[PDB]
Formats: C-alpha cells, structure tokens, sequence
DNA sequence: CCGAGCAGCATCATTACTTGTGAGCGGATAAC
DNA sequence: GTTATCCGCTCACAATGCCACACGCGCTGCTCGG
RNA sequence: ACUGCUCUUUAACAAUUUAUCAGAUCUGUGUGGGUGGCGUGUGGC
C-alpha cells in the first residue's frame, strides 16, 4: 500500500505549464501513473473588466515550482530529473528530496477552493486613498475612497459637489490610480 | 498618490486640532479634573478622543483602537493597531500656554507604519510614514546637522509623575550640561520628538513615558534621519518609558555620555 | 544613489544597464516574491528555498565572487559586484582616487 | 544563425582585416595563434612556451612576431609551408638520392 | 492577431594544464 | 583513546603603466496592448 | 357581498459669567536657466 506524498520541483521562470505537460507525458511515457498521482500547478484568475487587461487575468499561487503526488523512489526521482526544464526537488537534501507534509495539501486546496469559487478581482482598494474619475458624469475630478465595496462594487467615495464633500456611489469601471 | 491610512489619520487630526483650538479661548468651561500625580484629564479631552474614534470608525470599523482614556477598544481586525494621544501635556493645556499637539499613530503588526501630529495654535501638522519619509507641512525632516555635544540643544522633559527617580535624572542632567549648549523643556514628548524630526532640537531624553505617546514620534524621528533607544542602546524602550533619541551621532555621545550616570534601575 | 550608479541611454532606447542596477533589480524582485510569499499562507518548503535564494542573490549583489557565478546575460561574463567596483586595477581605489 | 553569427562577428579570433597595406594584409591572413578557444591566453603563456623550437625551421617564421605582451604566442606561417590533412605542418624537402 | 514590450533564466554540462604563493582545514600519523 | 602534529588538498589572491584605436554590450516565450 | 367614516386652522430659542467707555504694502523681465559607462580585442611605447 504505497501511498504517494506531495513534492515540489522547481520549475523555471516562464516555464511552469509546459513542464507540468511534459511531466504527465513521460508518466504516460513510462507508464507510472501509479507512481505519479498528480502534478499541480495552482493558479489564479483576477477578473477587471477595463484598465488595459480586460475581463479576466491569469495569477498562480507562487511560480518557479510545481507540486506533484509523487511516490519516493529512485526511478521517480530521475523520471523527474529526466525532464525538459526543471531544477533539482525543491525540499531537504537532494536524493532524499523531503514530502510537503498533508497539512500544507489541505490548507493549499481550501486556497483553491477559495480562489476558484470567487472570482476576486485583485489590485483592490483601502479606505482613505484618493483617486480621480474617468467617467462622463465625474470626468477628472478627484476625492478620496471613504468605502470600499466588493459585491455591491460601488466605491462609497466622498469628492467635492456643490462646496460640501459628499459621498458618490461610482463604480470600479470609473476609477483613477489607485 | 498619498498612504490612505496616513490620509485618514490626518483627516481626524485635523477635526481634532479644530476642536482642541475652538475650545481653547473658553477656559471658563474646560476644568481641570486629575487622574493620576499631576495628570490632568479634561473634559475637552475626553470631546476630542471620541471626536477622533468618531471620524475613524468611519472607515475602520474593525481596527483594535488605543487611548490612555479608554484603555484598548478592540475590533475584530487586531492586526492594526491605533495609538492616539487626544492631547499632549494636559497640563500646558490647563495653564492655557498654547504649545500642544494631538498625537495619531497606526502600527501594522505591531511595527509602527504612520503617524502624525499637529499642533493647532502654530498650525504645524508633521506627518511621517515609513517608507516615505517625515515632513512639515511640505518640507523634508532631516533632524539636527550635530555631530558632537557641543552647541547642540537638548531637549528633555522630567520624571514629574515618576519622582523617585528625580536625583538620577538631574544627576543625568548636570552631567549632560558640562558638554551639551542648553536645554528645553516644553511639556509634551509629542511635540518634543516632532521637533527632533524637524531639528530644532539637536536630540531629546526622558524618562517614564507612556507606551502611547511616543509612538506618534518614533516613526517620526525614525524616518527623520534620527535613531531612539533606551538607555543602553537596546530596545526595552517600550516598556521601561525611557527614550533617548536624536541624529545618530549625537546619540551616540550622549549613550556613552549617560551610560555611567545612570542608576541601575532603569537598566 | 541613482547617480553613482547611473543609467546612461544611447541614440535610442538603448540604455546602458550597469550590473549594479541588474543585481538590485534581481535582489528587490526576490524580496517582493518572497514578501507576498509570506503573507499568504508560506508553504513550508517554498518558504525555505527562497529566502535560500535570496541569500544568494543578495551575496551576488555583495559580491558576485564566492559560492558560485551570476553571469550576466548574452555577455557570458560576470556582472560587477560592489566589491568589484573597490578592488582590482578598476576599483575608485586604483582608478579614481589615488 | 546565432551560433554561426556570433563566432564569425564576435569571436577572440575573428577580426575585421589589417586592411591598410597590401602586405600588411596578406601577413595578416596567414597568421597563427595560440590564444582563443582551446588556447593558452597571454597572462599564464608562460616564458617558455613563447620560445622557438628547432622544428620550427622552415615550419613557421622565426622572426616575425609582435612585439610585446603576447611573443611567440602570434607567429606567421613560413613562405613555402603548407598544412598537412591532419593539421600539422608540413615543409617541402628535394629528395636526395645516392648522390 | 499580431506586433511590441518583458522577467527573471546553470539559458544541458555548459568542461577547460598548472602560474605562483599563502593560509586554513580535514584527516593521516605519531606521543602519552 | 587522546592529543596534538603535521601534511595533502582546497581555495583565495596577486598579474606594469599609459596611451591610442577599433569593436561590441538580452532574451524569449510570458505580458501587454489595443 | 364582506380589509377602508374627521385625528379638528404649519417649522416652534441656540445664544452666558471682569468689566469695556470701545480701546505704512498696492513695482520690474539686467542675466547666467528656457550621448556616456563597461567589457573585449588590436596596436603602440
Ligand atoms: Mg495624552
């Protein structure tokens, strides 16, 4: 009953799905499903609909590794090392590479869980910033974010209408730097 | 761009200056009521820390808030911390002397990011944040020029609520008058650290000070060129109330300067 | 400072990027990861090999001599370290000052 | 392409001509080197090396070379010589019979 | 779609005869 | 075994000055960008 | 058809404590201000 831990690679600065590919194609290759459960390579989508990357935006967890349901074994490890593009097993000493312990699988996929179930728009806001406007109604002028909102998504923003500072209910589509 | 927390801070300090000044020509309403040996709490004190709790609340309705009035308000983010100081030297408050500031500082992780102080009766609004820097109202904070003890202008406020020290302080302080110029003594730790930062004192010492007010100034000297320690160059500072802080050279003579003086009780 | 280690163009957008301005750029690029590593939820092992990593960049920077290279790219020679620019024939040392 | 261009634009031993005198030019096309690839370079040549060795004669010339740091080490082919199908050199010789 | 910018790369084995000297360290070698 | 002794091996560290002249000095599949 | 019958001539004050006889500057357009670092190679002395 051998049961295959989770390991980490390191992969290369743009490499990253390329080698998770060509990792499952040598399994296929040597046939070692067995041994090779699967190769993760988490991933994040940051969805804004304007300000130059429209309508989604493609983040990962943390690049230059890969993370796979390896099982320790010698013909494992050079079936790793004997691969396109890949830096010795990211962990302990090399040859004895060293498992990811079973609570960092289960907090990494409740991350996953999250990230996949919301699409949340990142580069977000903090009450207190200022920020001008690009919108017809408000062109140019600037105020300062006095809420920020996620669902509703509305920017409770205080800017200068008719001398006395006022809230404005203008949204994420609108905003300046910011 | 600005720090938005920065931003906040300095909106609150600013309604809190204006409340502080508008009471201030009325001393027929303003009592004094002691806390403490000789640590007045006014009501005006009380009007401006819930004016500022007010104003923040607003746009931080989780972050842990603390006063020396109110002890610690927590919020359900205790990550961010909010240290304020309505009022700096309640007592040049009461004597109606018109040289006072109100202290708002904002630690992250218990490492202090922003703070401010501002001064109402000269208007002087010092704003430092880490990262960017200390200024005066929109004049870079690069300390005093000193290197030495000579010239250099001192300022220092005293263990007036901590007493049993007085001797060693003013042993200390004969000490420190055979090599330094002159002293000051202005009655607030917020406005002396600001000065520091502006360096219009060559550096500054004191001891017995609370945790909440030289955490408006730290920073601010901090990212003014200037260095603090406690008396023996280590960090039991925010405990011990016991701060001596200036460009670092300067620090550096008055370290070794005080090092032998000192009663081994603050050590 | 940025004049010390400036950064000259050429007739075009050709910019002459002294190896002071590379290391940083590496140095602060792995400070950045490794910060935005830290705060979100820092898988052990990760975690360990890059601030491993950084220590490396980070003594390259120091000096590119020791524990291996850091050559630069399409030039395959090394990128002047700190240290390089005190010591040797070309160091301010024996080139500027004396 | 890059590879290719790369040694014949910027290599230690690739060198646009001493094109400024006829002669200068043809001394500069058969002229042998020892630094480069593969080579000794001039800081550890080492004082011996740089000398001439008797099978030298007729070989490679035993006069010209740059004066300099780097002797011996940039020497010129002798007139009649000529390299061999390995790679050696090789000198033409009058076969001497019985008299 | 497709050109223009760009972010972190041992890009396998990328090897590499000495140069001469000094200092230090891990480990053989011998005294108590 | 201890205890120090010395030795083989490793690694760092130095390489005339000037000049003059010449030549050259990111990339590459990700990122972005409309 | 089948919860729905007058309630009775318009906003509804904050101001507050010695004290008093009120107790010259409105200028300029004189002017400085509107390709290199490194590497490599060659050669020279
Ligand atoms: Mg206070």
């Amino acid at each position: 009953a051998p049961k295959k831990r989770w390991y980490v690679v390191q992969a290369f600065s743009g490499f990253e799905g390329r080698v998770a590919t060509s990792l499952r194609e040598h399994i296929k290759l040597h046939n070692m499903e067995d041994l090779f459960g699967e190769v993760m390579v988490p991933t994040e989508e940051v969805v804004e609909i304007r300000g130059g990357q429209r309508r989604k935006s493609e983040r990962k967890f943390f690049p230059g590794y890969v993370l796979v349901q390896m099982v320790m074994n010698d013909a494992s490890w050079h079936l790793v090392r004997s691969v396109p593009r890949v830096m010795g097993f990211i962990g302990g000493t090399s040859d004895r590479p060293a498992p990811i312990s079973d609570k960092e699988v289960d907090a990494i996929m409740n991350r996953l869980q999250q990230v996949g179930d919301k699409p949340r728009p990142k580069t977000l806001f903090e009450p207190g910033e200022m920020v001008r406007v690009n919108d017809g109604p408000f062109a140019d002028f600037n105020g300062v974010v006095e809420e920020v909102d996620y669902e509703k998504s509305r920017l409770k923003v205080s800017v200068s209408i008719f001398g006395r500072a006022t809230p404005v209910e203008l949204d994420f589509s609108q905003v300046e730097k910011a | 761009a600005m720090h938005p927390m920065l931003n906040i801070a300095v909106r609150a300090a600013r309604k809190a200056g204006n409340l502080i000044a508008k009471n201030y020509e009325t001393p027929d309403a303003v009592e004094a009521s002691q806390k403490g040996s000789n640590d007045f709490v006014t009501n005006v004190d009380k009007a401006a820390e819930a004016v500022i709790i007010d104003t923040i609340r607003k746009s931080y309705p989780q972050h842990t808030i603390i006063t020396e009035e109110s002890g610690e308000l927590e919020g359900t983010d205790q990550d961010v911390q909010w240290v304020i100081d309505p009022l700096d030297g309640t007592t040049n408050f009461i004597k109606r002397l018109p040289h006072f500031a109100v202290s708002i500082a904002v630690r992250i992780k218990g490492r202090t990011e922003v703070a401010v102080v501002y001064d109402p009766m000269r208007n002087e609004l010092f704003t430092a944040t880490r990262g960017q820097g200390a200024q005066l109202n929109g004049y870079r904070l690069r300390g005093s020029t000193a290197r030495d003890l000579d010239g250099t202008i001192l300022a220092t406020g005293f263990p007036f609520k901590a007493k049993q020290y007085a001797t060693t302080y003013i042993n200390i302080v004969g000490k420190l008058f055979n090599e330094c110029a002159d002293f000051r003594r202005t009655g607030s730790a917020a406005l002396d650290l600001a000065y520091v930062a502006a360096g219009r004192v060559d550096g500054f010492f004191e001891i017995g000070l609370r945790p909440w007010d030289f955490a408006a100034g730290e920073l601010l000297v901090r990212e003014a060129g200037g260095i603090v320690s406690d008396f023996t160059g280590g960090h039991n500072y925010m405990l011990t109330g016991n701060i001596v802080a200036g460009n670092p050279r300067v620090v550096k003579a008055m370290l070794a300067n005080m090092r032998d003086e000192l009663s081994d009780a603050l050590k | 400072p940025p004049d010390l280690r400036p950064l000259v163009p050429l007739d075009g957008g050709r910019f002459a990027t002294s190896d002071l301005n590379d290391l940083y750029r590496r140095v602060i690029n792995r400070n950045n990861r490794l910060k935005r590593l830290l705060d979100l939820a820092a898988p052990d092992i990760i975690v360990r090999n890059e601030k491993r990593m950084l220590q490396e960049a980070v003594d390259a920077l120091l000096d590119n001599g020791r524990r291996g290279r850091a050559i630069t790219g399409s030039n395959k020679r090394p990128l002047k370290s700190l240290a390089d620019m005190i010591k040797g024939k070309q160091g301010r040392f024996r080139q500027n000052l004396l | 392409s890059a590879a290719v261009k790369e040694f014949f634009g910027s290599s230690q031993l690739s060198q646009f001509m001493d094109q400024n005198n006829p002669l200068s030019e043809i001394t500069h096309k058969r002229r042998i080197s020892a630094l480069g690839p593969g080579g000794l370079t001039r800081e550890r040549a080492g004082f011996e090396v740089r000398d001439v060795h008797p099978t030298h004669y007729g070989r490679v010339c035993p006069i010209e070379t740059p004066e300099g740091p780097n002797i011996g080490l940039i020497n010129s082919l002798s007139v009649y010589a000529q390299t061999n199908e390995y790679g050696f050199l090789e000198t033409p010789y009058r076969k001497v019979t019985d008299g």
